[PDB]
């Protein structure tokens, strides 16, 4: 069980400030359970989402579920047993991190999936993470 | 001055069609009509039959 | 080494002389388009390749004569069974050989008032029987005109004696040495028109959406009001049936998509050499060169 | 006090084209990869539903870099080598460039 | 195949639009005619008139085109000499009396 | 002439292991083009233990070839470019068997 | 040519026609100057005009 979090979200603004591309939209999340603020970009191409749906997501640092921590790359693979059972993931980097949130609010946490941007804002339960080093791998699933 | 062999575009041989064609716009034909009786389909060729110059007569003429 | 193998097939439509289509699937793009690169600049034909003008005494000149005796179309059926000039070694005598370099002789004279043309006919060849001027374009075809390619014309005191000599080449050396006049394929498509929205809309707009395509694609069925694809293989790819389709709002009627496989050849010639003899011959060229470029020697 | 030498007729097109197609498929990819240097970095989309891997075109931005920059912009985000972040504006990118 | 290709920056500064309506006239010229069986003799409704100061209309040049079986628009799809794929651009094609200059260098 | 097929003092194929990455080499193929660069590529990614298969011309007008081949453990690049070039040759072979009778359908 | 800017049409109708290589003489062998230039193959253009329809000089 190689996953730093995991829970499930809903949405319930697409389109936030503009509409920047054809096919990448920004879509703003909001949790339970957890209770937290969620902002991310998706292609909308292979995975779009409605308004008010429901999405189970996770992050795990490395996708084969063996705790052997190499980046892999053989996705397409026969069957070597990765994480799989998902259904959209996205490789990224996480590149400021704002767990001091020295303020009111919970922490900021941004990643970049090499041009895609992510917004997860929340300090309880999250201490796992570092600034740099990218291993997070952003799965989706419903 | 004399008709091209091959089409200068596609390839296709046009040197022996010039004689056909001028008896076949003597006779009553319209040019499209001569074009797709003498069998060029594609209008590379159909650009290389109906602009040519042929001046090859004016220098017969003027030798001596 | 496991199997990582994709089984082609062929299907003809249409072949004769110098003609042929076939129905080519399962196979990539890169494999046809390097049959058809292959049919048009590497597949060797035999032309005429040096001159020698003795009497030049016509209102032409002598680089215009040798241009046109270039590009005259020889039929070339032993030439994958001769060698390139340069490979030789004999025939270093600027003349006649029997694996390279069949010798012509041409000689022409008027002396009526009545404007003698010389033609391509008057190429007499020595090596006989083998390496002639073209004639499919006069006999055995009555396509055009038999008296063939015109080189010159003359008056009383004017003349032409030359001889030329053929060799061996390909079509990246020059153009005269390449045989196919045309060679293209395309792929064929996949329409997958609705029912559920054509019925909607109304038989005005029915015959106008099939007016607006600039080949006759779809056909107007009036007796049950319906529409109905005759001919995929004219479509052209310029969208405009589904950009009035978008322009008149109604999204989900048809959709068009090129399919993977099932590229329609469509090979022509200069009849220098036959249609199928030019696609076995560009299947042999392949072979040779994939077979000049392994590593075998040395596995490790 | 400028730069001398700033992108022309064709490329400034090619970036345009390039921005409104923002994923590019496996081929293509390693394709470009060829010319610049940095081999390839991983696939920002890994897998979807329907198609295999996805690159966006700042991945493919990454090839031109020299090794181990960090720099910081109006809209670009340079950390080790790899663009982060790149603001969306078409209309200031041959500012941004 | 093209026998000269030319870059497309070169034309909504100059302002010649003439270049690319001769283009398309003579590409509306020599191409044949289909559904010619029956009703007419379908080449007497030709234009081939570029007259300068009278002029033949957009909508002759289109409807002329869309005679001919292309595309009204003047573009033309083509295949890749390398890839040998669908290139996704359509491509303006069509012949133009060029020039060749003295002073050769 | 000298822009056809190379001469004495040159390989055809001129092979180079990769220092930097391992399973990595860079096959420079003097005296082609396009045609057998691509259909070479094309073979090479319907393989399983492959990872990256591309080409490209370093000048235009200098007419030759560099192919590269990143491919995991269990493989080489040999192995995966041997693999390439036998199993193409096989589908011109069974091309070839393929037309020459559908040639016999014109039965004279 | 009411189409052009007038700059393109000076241009073409004052340098670029008297420079085009094409045509030269019909008896070159009496024509003793310095650098006669001439094509192999002149052609017409596909289209018409009024003026080189009643001139009639191709
Ligand atoms: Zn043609
Ligand atoms: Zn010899």
């Amino acid at each position: 069980s190689i996953i730093m979090f995991e829970d499930i979200f809903v949405v319930d603004k697409l389109d936030p400030d503009g509409k920047k591309f054809d096919k990448v939209t920004r879509i703003e999340a909001t949790s339970h359970n957890l209770d937290m603020f969620m902002h991310l970009d998706v292609n909308t191409e292979v995975y779009p989402m409605a308004v008010g749906d429901k999405f189970t997501l996770a992050m795990a640092p490395t996708l084969n579920l063996d705790g052997t921590p190499d980046t892999g790359y053989f996705t397409p693979g026969a069957k070597k047993t990765l994480a799989d059972k998902y259904e959209y993931v996205m490789h990224g980097k996480l590149y400021k991190i704002t767990e001091r949130d020295g303020q009111t609010p919970k922490a900021e946490m941004y990643v970049s999936f090499g041009g895609l941007l992510m917004l997860l804002r929340g300090d309880p339960a999250h201490i796992s993470h570092f600034e740099l080093d990218q291993r997070l791998f952003l799965l989706m699933r419903k | 001055m004399i008709i091209p062999v091959r089409c200068f575009t596609c390839g296709k041989v046009i040197g022996n069609k010039w004689d056909t064609y001028l008896d076949l716009l003597q006779a009553d034909y319209t040019e499209g009509d001569a074009l797709d009786a003498i069998g060029l389909v594609r209008y590379c060729c159909r650009r290389m039959l109906m602009t040519h110059v042929d001046l090859i007569e004016k220098l017969l003429n003027y030798n001596t | 080494g496991a199997t990582y193998q994709r089984f082609p097939k062929v299907k003809i439509r249409e072949l004769k002389d110098d003609y042929a289509k076939f129905e080519l699937r399962d196979t990539d793009v890169s494999m046809a388009n390097a049959l058809r690169r292959v049919m048009i600049s590497e597949v060797p034909t035999v032309a005429i390749d040096l001159v020698e003008i003795e009497v030049n005494s016509s209102v032409l000149n002598d680089e215009f004569i040798a241009h046109r005796l270039g590009l005259i179309p020889l039929t070339s059926e032993r030439a994958m069974s001769m060698r390139f000039s340069r490979d030789c070694d004999a025939c270093d005598g600027d003349g006649q050989c029997e694996f390279c370099s069949v010798e012509f002789r041409l000689s022409a004279k008027c002396v009526t008032d009545q404007t003698l043309d010389v033609t391509s006919k008057d190429l007499y060849s020595a090596d006989p029987t083998v390496t002639p001027v073209d004639f499919g374009d006069s006999s055995g075809a009555d396509s055009s005109e038999q008296r063939g390619i015109i080189i010159v014309k003359l008056r009383r005191g004017q003349e032409l004696k030359l001889r030329a000599i053929a060799r061996k080449g390909i079509g990246k050396d020059h153009a005269k040495w390449s045989p196919a006049a045309t060679v293209t394929f395309m792929y064929e498509p996949d329409i997958i028109i609705n029912e559920d929205m054509m019925d909607t809309l109304t038989d005005d707009e029915k015959i106008d959406l099939i007016e607006s395509s600039p080949t006759k694609v779809f056909d107007f069925d009036a007796v049950t009001r319906q529409v109905v694809v005759v001919d995929p293989e004219a479509y052209t790819y310029d969208e405009e049936v589904i950009k009035k389709a978008e322009a008149m709002g109604k999204q989900g009627l048809i959709e068009i998509r090129p399919k993977d496989d099932s590229f329609i050849f469509t090979v022509e010639s200069t009849g220098a050499v036959k249609a199928s003899q030019l696609v076995l011959n560009a299947i042999d060229l392949l072979k040779q060169k994939l077979d000049a470029v392994r590593l075998s020697d040395d596995t490790v | 006090g400028q730069l001398i030498l700033q992108l022309g007729l064709d490329s400034l097109l090619s970036l345009r084209v390039m921005m409104e197609q923002v994923f590019l498929d496996k081929a293509s990819a390693q394709q470009l990869a060829m010319y610049g240097s940095r081999s390839l970095p991983s696939p920002a989309v890994v897998k979807s539903s329907k198609s295999g891997p996805a690159w966006t075109f700042f991945q493919i931005l990454q090839l031109a870099f020299p090794e181990r920059l960090s720099c910081r912009g109006d809209g670009f985000i340079v950390g080790g080598s790899d663009l982060l972040s790149f603001d969306f504006g078409v209309d200031a990118l041959a500012s941004i460039i | 195949v093209p026998d000269i290709v030319i870059n497309p920056h070169a034309f909504p500064s100059r302002q010649t639009p003439g270049q690319l309506l001769e283009a398309a006239l003579s590409k509306g010229i020599a191409c044949p005619m289909q559904k010619k069986k029956g009703k007419s003799d379908a080449y007497s409704k030709v234009t081939r008139h570029a007259t300068p100061f009278s002029t033949p209309s957009v909508d002759d040049i289109t409807d002329q085109l869309h005679r001919a079986g292309f595309s009204r628009s003047g573009n033309e799809r083509v295949y890749n000499g390398r890839t040998g794929e669908m290139m996704r651009s359509l491509i303006f094609m069509g012949p133009n009396f060029y020039q060749r200059l003295i002073h050769m260098s | 002439y000298e822009r056809f097929v190379v001469p004495e003092g040159t390989k055809k194929v001129s092979y180079e292991r990769d220092t930097k990455i391992i399973n990595a080499a860079s096959f420079t193929i003097e005296r082609e083009d396009h045609t057998i660069g691509n259909i070479v590529r094309m073979q090479l990614h319907r393989d399983e233990n492959v990872l990256f298969a591309g080409y490209q011309l370093p000048h235009p007008l200098k007419y030759k070839i560099i192919v590269r081949i990143h491919t995991t453990s269990q493989s080489s690049p040999m192995q995966a470019y041997n693999q390439a070039i036998n199993d193409l040759d096989k589908e011109l072979d069974f091309l070839k068997s393929q037309f020459e009778a559908e040639v016999a359908k014109f039965s004279n | 040519a009411n189409h052009d800017h007038g700059r393109r049409v000076l241009y073409q109708s004052q340098k670029h026609c008297q420079q085009a290589i094409g045509f030269c003489s019909t008896n070159p062998n009496i024509r003793c100057d310095t650098l006669s230039q001439q094509l192999f193959y002149p052609q017409r253009p596909l289209f018409k005009t009024m003026a080189s329809e009643c001139l009639q000089k191709d």
